[PDB]
């Protein structure tokens, strides 16, 4: 149903104000939020009626020692929102112990948007592993929305720190943001910063600002996948059933996400869905297979050209899976969104769980444990150690996510009554 | 030739003309196309 952003680290907040002007130049309003003349359709995901058809969007804006809210300040997007929504470290352990003494009014802040809304189904988080500000306070907040709500639904729209090994703190913060993510958020939609970083190498000439086209990327993906609930289809438009579908493996919950234009700037459903299923497509970094495909097209569609793709898919074996069940791809119809201000109208997005993610995993297995060897790069931070004095929390997560690679690899099988 | 199908060559062009403007005001002034898609939209669960 009804979702609403939390926004946290820097990266996290940069993605949620760049998701905000991307729905602002999307659904015909202005920057202050009155409708305009070229604008029924349904404008209740994101957006409260308020009063004079002031379409405010409902967000939350954490971080620590602020630095993109004077960028909010001198633009007019301080007068689209912000009515009193907006909150002012570096390590996991120092945001975990920052939110600790402040998680009364945080969770006030989280009670106000929940009472402020008309529907609450889910909390949508717009989050950057390893972002500074937002390590820890992220997991934290996690814990608090698993604690408190245990009855709705955790989304984080996240990227993970990928360098191929430049910051030393960060997978040991990524490995305890994993753990959290696993047992207290409801889906994770995981996106890399070597991946992202490659794509814009590939289809730009940049290499330095990374981050001012990773937000695109990620505004343009998450728009992308909330495109069927904010304009009005006629399945699962529900933020539950259309999750739903989406996790086939109780545990592995990490969905790939493709997007079939990389620049925006014709074309059949068999050739997207044949350019769709590459990895070179998607912007998520031995045996590996889906267990479960779901993909969305969403344009100028001849719907019985998804009835033959569908049948050329499934059949020429480019639907790599060996589940458990009968676990299938699945194909999905969208209405591209009338008055975007984009061209090219027909784009693609695929959602599939897929077991090569756990190869990904292994590298920071691979890298907290090489870091454990050398001891140099723990950094013995006093936060850490009054966070945990055996230091065990780090081994807990390893275990969790030894246990997410074993469920990949057993997922692999077409037994699941045998887990490692 | 002989036949009384000689005669409704010049009648026969009207008459599917009517025809045609019938079809014609039936979908762009009774809205006979959107009438198809509006009950599809509450019976195949289209809303």
């Amino acid at each position: 149903r009804e979702i609403i952003t939390l926004q946290l680290g820097q990266c996290g907040n940069q993605i949620g104000f760049e998701f905000w002007k991307q729905l602002c130049a999307e659904h015909g309003i202005s920057p202050e939020g009155i409708v305009e003349e070229f604008a029924t359709d349904r404008k209740d995901v994101f957006f409260y009626q308020a009063d004079d058809e002031h379409y405010i969007p409902r967000a939350v804006l954490l971080d620590l020692e602020p630095r993109v809210i004077h960028s909010i300040l001198n633009s007019p997007y301080a007068k689209l929102y912000n009515p009193e929504n907006i909150y002012l470290g570096n390590n996991w352990a120092s945001g975990f112990s920052q939110g600790e003494k402040i998680h009364e009014d945080i969770f006030d802040i989280i009670d106000r948007e929940a009472d402020g809304s008309d529907s609450l189904e889910g909390f949508v988080l717009c989050h950057s592993i390893a972002g500074g500000t937002g390590s820890g306070l992220g997991s934290y907040l996690l814990e608090r929305l698993n604690d408190r709500y245990p009855k709705k639904l955790v989304q984080t729209y996240s990227v993970f720190p990928n360098q191929d090994e430049d910051v030393v703190v960060q997978p040991y913060n990524s490995l305890l943001t994993l753990k959290r993510l696993t047992q207290n958020a409801d889906c994770v939609v995981v996106l890399d910063n070597t991946a992202l970083n490659r794509i814009a190498t590939d289809r730009l000439h940049i290499q330095n600002p990374s981050f001012s086209q990773i937000n695109q990327l990620v505004s343009t993906i998450m728009s992308a996948s909330t495109t069927t609930l904010r304009y009005p289809g006629y399945m699962n438009n529900d933020l539950i059933g259309l999750i739903a579908s989406l996790i086939p493996t109780p545990r592995l919950h990490f969905l790939m996400t493709g997007y079939t234009p990389l620049t925006t700037d014709k074309t059949t459903v068999l050739d997207v869905m044949r350019r769709l299923l590459q990895p070179k497509n998607v912007m998520v970094s031995t045996n590996h297979c889906y267990i479960a495909i779901l993909n969305i097209i969403q344009g100028e569609v001849d719907p019985t050209q998804v009835h033959k793709s569908l049948q050329r898919i499934r059949e020429r074996k480019l639907a790599n899976f060996i589940p458990w069940g009968p676990a299938s791809i699945q194909v999905a119809l969208s209405r591209k969104s009338p008055y975007l201000p984009s061209a090219h109208r027909v784009s693609g997005l695929m959602m599939a769980n897929h077991t090569s993610i756990s190869s990904l995993f292994e590298r920071t297995c691979r890298q907290y444990d090489k870091l454990r060897k050398r001891e140099a790069f723990l950094e013995q931070f006093r936060k850490e150690d009054m966070f945990k004095d055996n230091f065990d929390e780090m081994d807990t997560s390893r275990e969790i996510v030894q246990q997410l690679i074993d469920e990949y690899h057993a997922a692999t099988r077409p037994d699941y009554i045998s887990w490692g | 030739v002989l036949m009384k199908r000689s005669i409704t060559a010049p009648l026969a062009a009207h008459i599917s003309l009517v025809n045609k403007a019938a079809v014609d005001y039936f979908f762009v002034e009774l809205h006979l196309e959107a009438h198809y898609e509006a009950l599809r939209h509450f019976l195949l669960m289209e809303d």
